[PDB]
RNA sequence: AUCAGGUUGAUUCUGCCUGACGUGGAUGCUAUUCUCUGGGGCUAAGCCAUGCAUGCUUGUGAACUCUUUGUGGGGGAUUAGCGGACGGCUCAGUGAUAGCACGAUGAUUUGUUUGCGGGAUGAGCAGUAGCUGCGGGAAACUGCAGAUAGUGGUCUGCCCCUGUGGGGGUUGGCAAGUAAGUUGUGGGCCUAUCAGCUGGUAGUUAGGGUAAUGGCCUAACUAGGCGCAGACGGGAUACGGGGGAUCAGGGUUUGGUUCCGGAGAGGGAGCCUGAGAGAUGGCUACUACGUCCAAGGAUGGCAGCAGGCGCGAAACUUGCCUAA
């Protein structure tokens, strides 16, 4: 259910062109060690919030987590584990943090509840989202 | 007035807000300007730093570009036929960005005669009634002008299914 | 508290200026301009604490309003004007020239020089841009120079004319050079490059003092001042920047402690 | 790196109560000197008589005035410009939307300072401050006529987006430096006789607004988001740090108060000028308490420095300064 005409921001084609000959889709290779997926080249979707074929820049820290929920449109919930040291008792305690992350459509049939993902930091994207998925690691059986 | 702070919203967990500050002129906003058609009227406003915006209240004579030839002409604005967000903005003839307008076809009389009545026959049928369709890509409330391009082929068919 | 401040309390003044803790509640606030704010000293302190010419402030403003001072060969009459590293201060009557340096205790220091040495300046290249159909390069004291070589890049040291303000020649950084450390833990120490390695977007220089001690520091706190150990482009201070440790300072006063 | 006294006719224990050592506040008796360092915070962010705490600079030269006199001089009113957003005081609100630590601004603006760039001596009409006169009013404040610099329109040219048409603007720049705004994660005040909470609430797509990202705001559509690793609530003398006290080690307690950050000017709201204020020794309204009047009007803001009343167990001078 699109409302404007689909076209990447930056490229400009010509009206009476051919379906095989018209401009090429522009893609990237992300924060140095992350290559774009292959469903990013051979697919049609317009996402201004996509890291590879989109308009967002990833300048910030990278973190890891575990997928806990997939129920909103292009938004997952990731849990990150960490630990705090007590001085009086000389021991640690386990703790967690919750993130809302943008999942571009190029990861459609790949990530499932229970995987591990690598996320990057961006500018504010909505009220609660300020990060994006860059890669993943499927759980071992 | 309008103010763009978020100190008054509920929290991510649903908790009621706590305010400990008055509003700041830092984050002050304006009411929406509603650019209509007819008898140009633009106003200069003084903004932060001493700078200047131009707030169009009424406009004629867009500045459109025929894409297949790459030439700008200045046409006349006739009426609005589609807005992607609110169709109560079409009943009022309000000119925001990315609204589709019906334009006058005379000034493009040289350009349109390099296309046949072959694959684009819907562009040549409306030209004989006296009008073409265009689309606006500037922000009339921020820069004080309308500026876009003419619809042909893929675009003109995608939007034509919207406003019938 | 959303409007700029115009005063300095004296407790917060930088340690390099060597100001007494008492002696009033305020200190001179420096102006904007050539160097950064954490790397300059106001002009009015250099003429009344480091030369002891004026004993007052009624007098210090008779020396500046009579137009007797020139920073980098250019007359200055403001006591808030900021002076930075490797800058020439000239005084016509009683002809003299000085260069602004550091100690090895990291304080400021005025070093007397000659007249054909007072036509120099050394700076690093930091930025580079093109505007209006002209290529520019930006110094580390903040100036733009147009129409330089096309083969000067970020990091090289350049020599400015100081009487026409034009580049003369430069230095590319590599092993077997000399270095002055302009800030950090190791400010005011001269060394000789041995190795240049990298890390997560950083370059680190292994160095070696003029007495055998070893050393290391990033490339953002260092300026090249020489081509080799006997081809330095400026005159160093009395001690040359050694920083003998505290074991080696009591033996001077107390001898060694042999078994 | 330490212990004593006290339950029994006498005994060994358990257990608390009391003494012996510091530190902050209030208070009794008693006092010779000098040197450094403090003093209306706790109760009333209660109410305030009188004096002082903010004014300068000219490429501007009116009234008046001089000269044996002319593109002549003195004189100093008003224009124009800069500042009054800092400095000083206080701790009501705020338990994390503030503050500290490490990050992003490739999402933004910046007078004065520095180095480069940039600049209408054309036409033709309107017209003002001071100044010279007539005046109103208890006051606080104000009107009309006359004549002149700066100045304001409109043409002309110049510049910008276009062009086989046209349409706008009136000289506003670049780079450093300095300042400011926006944003991510993490931390022991007490409490479950507080267990389930949330409707712009969580997201998508479009537009508006902003110096700028963003449910910040609106239209349409999806059903999400948080929680015993304590959500959502409620309480106590809650401004956060840098810091202080105590002292074998491990710990316990405290920070209204010099330095840095925030917030406020009786209580709430809304705004103008400006590079910068949601300003209170700026303006407008409602609201608590008022003050002066010839009765019709006009007006106030000590949590600035002294001082007064009140409150309480509880806290200094209505002094001198063209010097640092």
């Amino acid at each position: 259910k699109l409302k404007v005409f689909p076209r990447q921001t930056g490229v400009c084609a010509k009206p009476y062109a051919s379906h095989e000959e018209q401009p090429k889709r522009r893609v990237n290779a992300e924060v140095c060690g992350f290559k774009a997926p292959e469903t990013a080249y051979t697919r049609q979707y317009i996402d201004k919030k996509c890291p590879f074929t989109g308009d967002v820049n990833v300048r910030g820290r990278l973190f890891k987590g575990v997928v806990k929920k997939m129920k909103a449109e292009k938004t997952i919930v990731v849990v990150a584990n960490y630990v705090h040291y007590s001085k009086k008792y000389k021991r640690y305690s386990r703790r967690h943090t919750n993130f809302s992350v943008h999942m571009s459509p190029c990861f459609e049939g790949m990530i499932n509840v229970g995987d591990t993902v690598i996320c990057g930091e961006t500018r504010p994207l909505s009220k609660t989202k300020s990060s994006v998925v860059l890669g993943y690691i499927k759980k071992a059986l | 007035g309008i103010n763009h702070r978020g100190d008054h919203k509920r929290r991510k967990t649903g908790a009621k807000a706590v305010i400990s500050r008055k509003k700041r002129n830092n984050r002050a906003g304006s009411q929406p300007s509603s650019t209509k058609i007819g008898e140009r009227k633009v106003t200069p406003v003084r903004v932060r730093g001493g700078n200047r915006k131009y707030k169009a209240l009424r406009l004629d004579m867009g500045h459109f570009k025929f894409i297949t030839t790459g030439k700008f002409r200045m046409a006349k604005l006739l009426q609005v036929v589609y807005h992607p967000s609110s169709n109560e903005l079409v009943r009022t003839n309000t000119l925001t960005k990315s609204s589709v307008v019906k334009i006058s076809a005379e000034p493009f009389k040289n350009d349109i005669k390099d296309v046949a009545r072959d694959v684009d026959p819907s562009l040549h049928e409306s030209f004989e009634k006296g009008h073409l369709y265009a689309i606006i890509t500037s922000r009339p409330g921020q820069v004080g002008m309308a500026q876009g391009h003419v619809l042909q082929g893929d675009e003109l068919k995608f939007y034509a299914d919207k406003f019938n | 508290p959303t409007g700029h401040r115009d005063h300095l309390k004296r407790k917060t003044a930088p340690k390099s200026w060597m100001l007494d803790k008492q002696g009033g509640t305020f200190a001179l606030m420096p102006a904007s301009g050539p160097h950064k704010k954490t790397e300059c000293i106001p002009l009015g302190y250099l003429i009344s604490r480091f030369l002891r010419y004026a004993s007052n402030f009624k007098e210090l403003s008779i020396i500046l309003a009579e137009k007797n001072i020139k920073v980098n060969g250019r007359v200055r009459t403001n006591s808030h004007f900021p002076v930075g590293l490797f800058d020439v201060v000239s005084i016509e009557k009683t002809g003299e020239h000085f260069r602004v340096l550091y100690n090895v205790h990291k304080k400021f220091h005025l070093h007397r020089i000659s007249s054909e040495e007072a036509s120099y300046r050394l700076t690093k290249v930091t930025k580079k841009y093109e505007n209006q159909g002209i290529p520019y390069i930006v110094s580390s004291c903040g100036l733009s120079i147009r129409f330089c070589d096309p083969a000067i890049d970020l990091g090289y040291t350049i020599k400015i004319s100081n009487e026409t303000s034009k580049v003369i020649e430069y230095i590319v950084p590599g092993p077997d050079k000399v270095i002055f450390v302009s800030r950090g833990k190791a400010r005011g120490r001269v060394g000789v490059i041995n190795t240049i390695s990298t890390q997560g977007k950083e370059t680190v220089y292994g160095m070696t003092d003029f007495a055998g001690n070893t050393f290391s520091c990033t490339s953002k706190s260092c300026i090249l001042i020489g081509e080799s150990s006997e081809n330095i482009w400026i005159t160093l201070p009395k001690e040359r920047g050694i920083r003998q440790s505290e074991l080696e300072k009591i033996n001077a006063q107390l001898g060694e402690m042999i078994d």
